[PDB]
RNA sequence: GAAUUUGGACAAACUUGGUCAUUUAGAGGAACUAAAAGUAGGUUUCCGUAGGUGAACCUGCGGAAGGAUCAUUA
RNA sequence: GGAUAGUGGCCUACCAUGGUUUCAACGGGUAACGGGGAAUAAGGGUUCGAUUCCGGAGAGGGAGCCUGAGAAACGGCUACCACAUCCAAGGAAGGCAGCAGGCGCGCAAAUUACCCAAUCCUAAUUCAGGGAGGUAGUGACAAUAAAUAACGAUACAGGGUCUUGUAAUUGGAAUGAGUACAAUGUAAAUACCUUAACGAGGAACAAUUGGAGGGCAAGUCUGGUGCCAGCAGCCGCGGUAAUUCCAGCUCCAAUAGCGUAUAUUAAAGUUGUUGCAGUUAAAAAGCUCGUAGUUGAACUUUGGGCCCGGUUAACGGGGCCUUUCCUUCUGGCUAAACCAGGACUUUUACUUUGAAAAAAUUAGAGUGUUCAAAGCAGGCGUAUUGCUCGAAUAUAUUAGCAUGGAAUAAUAGAAUAGGACGUUUGGUUCUAUUUUGUUGGUUUCUAGGACCAUCGUAAUGAUUAAUAGGGACGGUCGGGGGCAUCAGUAUUCAAUUGUCAGAGGUGAAAUUCUUGGAUUUAUUGAAGACUAACUACUGCGAAAGCAUUUGCCAAGGACGUUUUCAUUAAUCAAGAACGAAAGUUAGGGGAUCGAAGAUGAUCAGAUACCGUCGUAGUCUUAACCAUAAACUAUGCCGACUAGGGAUCGGGUGGUGUUUUUUUAAUGACCCACUCGGCACCUUACGAGAAAUCAAAGUCUUUGGGUUCUGGGGGGAGUAUGGUCGCAAGGCUGAAACUUAAAGGAAUUG
């Protein structure tokens, strides 16, 4: 089920049985290229970037049309970020309920939700600096933390 | 499941699990703690040698009894003092005070068989020389 | 988690025979199971199983007919030396005549007699009768 | 070339100080025993905790049933 | 460097600051010499191994040392310690855990015997010596084989003319327990095997040990003994917590053996890997996070054809082709490509085979020790100079070595190309087995490497996106949390007012307030707490818990998604967050209720043990404590198995309903479907001791992953130790002893 929680749900997308190119679409392969490094050059993030593209220009996914991945792609143009997204995000989640907890001291809630959050992130950052992404340390901390999201 | 560990290298939990277990027993505890040699009226051996201290009349019931009574004995490698039986009447009056009897278990591992509580020992030899063959006037007591 | 797909599949056909279906569905595959499902083929305790292909994992229909009594999978997967292989079957057969146990060897997974007779022996895998 | 002698390493052992541990004397007390034989009433059952009482026991706060659901309509 | 026979922190001088450990280091115990092995036999295990073989260590405790190849030797020496011997009192000598033997200790263990004859050892060595060893004595440790009787005749009972048993009936045969000429045996004897002579008629030459309610086999026996306010009266009957009180007859089991005591093993699945249990019988941490540990989705050469060839058409073997034998090099066919040949795991785990593995022991083949336990003997002949078989085989489950396999489970490779391949060209860096007579140095060529750059050669290099997971977004949803704010009656108190004699309290009184007006009524004000009815077999939260309005702050599940990354996960000692009520230290405020306390009346009955006042507390802030029947008495993750009706959240569809004021969005409702919840009813495909359970199912046909806890009842959550807490106390947590039950679930008197 979840990782902290006790919820069971299985809500999520199902990529379909056709890995070629729908007839419909029959426009271009480096068009769509160039269009996703200048929506990362806007300053996206590559999901926000692949709702946009499923959203608005008919991409069903830029993994059956282009051949590769968006994080490729943006990572073959040098417009990768420094730490993923999904770290990034919940950094910054960990950043504004600690400003939260700093705010109210009695929040008991927000201290277990905290915790749970931090051991996320611990978890994820282990993986990440195991597969030689991060720096091979990186030092997770309450303090820095805040000045590295902004 | 079944709650126990199972992979292929979890020996060392099941192991130590089975360890602790063990020490849940009573024969393992009293067998690895030695129980047998500090504590116990005997120095963990089969048989004994004491000499009678006095003779205790434990009957039956109120006056219409059976008498079954016997001796408080004294060892001689421990020094203490316990309670024997001295089997069917007859061979009460053998046995005296200062009587040098030779005494083994009763048959329960340290429990008392039988409708007597409190005794766990009973006479084999009076005056080391025999309390069954004495009793069939088989053989005569030696004297001292 | 999934620990073994193995054990879900004889599972799901154990409680299948069990409840008195004719064909169930078994989902994910592998290589393992497809070749547990054709020793058992092969020795008459299961009818036909289709591999269905989606390009994830794939899913099996199995159509039973019947004469299965006991398929199990046995975790872990021990080394099995060859002069113990008779003492698995006398651990977990019925009788001598009948019933099979089935040893992952290098020369691919196989039955025990089929593993007496060709002098080779590896790990356990589960059991058939 | 003996008795004897200087220094050193190897060191048994004796005197003191501390420490570890076993056994035995010692007021006091509380427990248990067979002690054949001493001085009518309340009845929900508990749990945690606080206070009080020769004596179980009582009271305050929170919790459990390991406590016996009838009539009606929908 | 010293020292040693030699390496070495083995020691010394100098310099570094290292080494081991939750995969349990270091410390403590051992009624611990280690092993070959022993008992137990369905398997796996459990228990013992002082002891006949191998290795270690010691000779009362330590230390030191000569001789010698070898000793830190004690049937050698020296000193100290503890014992202790001798005497002329000056001095001298000591070491049985060698063989006998003595004392002591104990439940527990033999002759101060004979001999080198065997086996081997020592010496100057065939010859001497050997308490090593062998022989005999004591010996019911254990083990082997089997004496205590067999056959008739007569009379009866039979089945019934041939077969059994009975008998104070009867006949003779056979033989060794012993005694013993002899011979053998033996170093000399004893004993065994052989044997002249003697040796059997029952109190002979005599078999015992336990038992007879059940377990567990065999008494619907006999007599006597001790008790009676039971009947009779001196004969007795019957009863006797006489737990039989004792003898005799008869019977059962084993037998030259049988019983008892302690320990251990099997039956025991009361240790449970195989193979236990945890709703209620012992036992699920109050809940969650989380390190070590254990465990972890699928995927990459499959298939086909060809032959040859092993066993009685089936099983199993290897080479060729199918894009398919890749790799480290010499000698030849040749014009980088073949043959004859030396071999190779990126790293493992696993598995087959093999070597090297003391004997004895175990399993086992042969052989009539007269049989057998044993032993490795033996067998056959013209038994006159002889012949010949054998002393096998197996097991050894870890580690190390060699080897065939490549399923299963792991590890790595090209993502900033810094990747591979070459008769692609340039430069640098080094080396020469050589030839110029051998050598040292100098140079070129040649050949071999390594490095830095440019041309190409190529299908140039990135597995799915798990009805695993985390992330993003969209619309929601909730009595989820914090802060601030708003409201509702109610309770208590106060002010003003109306009217009069009681108001409270109890089963009955009394204390209490009251003609300065009690209780009651009306208007108003203040304080603190709490949020009824709505409120449900509804919701939210990890649990504890959460119920007036509004706003802010951050969070959360479920649904939807042709979004994102590609294993990031499950469980979890160490460690940590929260944790009802009660309780502790200070501040606040104190309306109700209220431990403690104070008073009233205590009336057989309180069945109806009370009343009033009231401290701490109840509320809050900052610190503490960490326990509850913290209960669903049911750990967490995953898979599958059965029908039905409600209900909450989200989504999909309806030429469906309703309100629009025109039937457009959207809301409420109905029908169908789906996902995720809280629950409910019936049933057993199943389970269970039952109550009952869709999980307590998928289990004698026993294995998806993982953590914690239990081992008959008391003593006892007690004692002691540690640790946390100001304290209350919490966490961990025994033993001696005592007992044959304690207990769970239903039906019935």
């Amino acid at each position: 089920g979840r990782m902290h929680s006790a919820g069971k749900g299985i809500s999520s997308s199902a990529i379909p049985y056709s890995r070629n190119a729908p007839a419909w679409f029959k426009l271009s392969s480096e068009s769509v290229i160039e269009q996703i490094v200048k929506y990362a050059r806007k300053g996206l993030t590559p999901s926000q970037i692949g709702v946009l593209l499923r959203d608005a220009h008919g991409v069903t996914q830029a993994r059956v049309i282009t051949g590769n991945k968006i994080m490729r792609i943006l990572k073959s143009n040098g417009l990768a970020p420094e730490i993923p997204e999904d770290l990034y995000y919940l950094i910054k989640k960990a950043v504004s309920v600690r400003k939260h907890l700093e705010r109210n001291r009695k929040d008991k809630d927000a201290k277990f939700r905290l915790i749970l959050i931090e051991s996320r992130i611990h978890r994820l950052a282990r993986y990440y600096r195991t597969v030689a992404v991060l720096p091979p340390n990186w030092k997770y901390e309450s303090a820095t933390a805040s000045a590295l999201v902004n | 499941g079944k709650g126990k560990p199972r992979g292929l290298n979890s020996a060392r939990k099941l192991r130590v699990h089975r360890r602790n277990n063990r020490w849940a027993e009573n024969n393992y505890k009293k067998r690895l703690l030695g129980t047998a040699f500090k504590s116990s009226p005997f120095g963990g051996s089969s048989h004994a040698k004491g000499i009678v201290l006095e003779k205790l009349g434990i009957e039956s019931k109120q006056p219409n009894s059976a008498i079954r009574k016997c001796v408080r004995v004294q060892l001689i490698k421990n020094g203490k003092k316990v309670t024997a039986f001295v089997p069917n009447d007859g061979c009460l009056n053998f046995v005296d005070e200062n009587d040098e009897v030779l005494l083994a278990g009763f048959g329960r591992k340290g429990k008392a068989k039988g409708d007597i509580p409190g005794v766990r020992f009973k006479v084999v030899k009076v005056s080391g020389v025999s309390l069954l063959a004495l009793w069939k006037e088989k053989k005569e007591k030696p004297r001292s | 988690t999934r620990s073994s797909v193995l054990a879900d599949a004889l599972n799901a056909i154990n409680n299948a025979e069990k409840t008195g279906k004719r064909q169930v569905l078994i989902r994910p595959s592998s290589k393992v199971i497809i070749k547990f499902l054709q020793v058992m083929q092969k020795h008459g305790y299961i009818g036909e199983f289709e591999y269905i292909d989606d390009h994830r994992s794939g899913k099996i229909v199995v159509q039973l007919n019947g004469r299965l009594n006991k398929c199990g999978v046995i975790s872990p997967r021990f080394n099995v030396k060859i002069g113990d292989i008779e003492k698995w079957t006398a651990n977990l057969l019925p009788a001598r005549q009948f019933g099979y146990v089935i040893l992952t060897t290098s020369a691919g997974i196989m039955d025990h007699e089929e593993a007496r007779r060709k002098h080779v022996s590896g790990k356990i895998l589960g059991f058939v009768y």
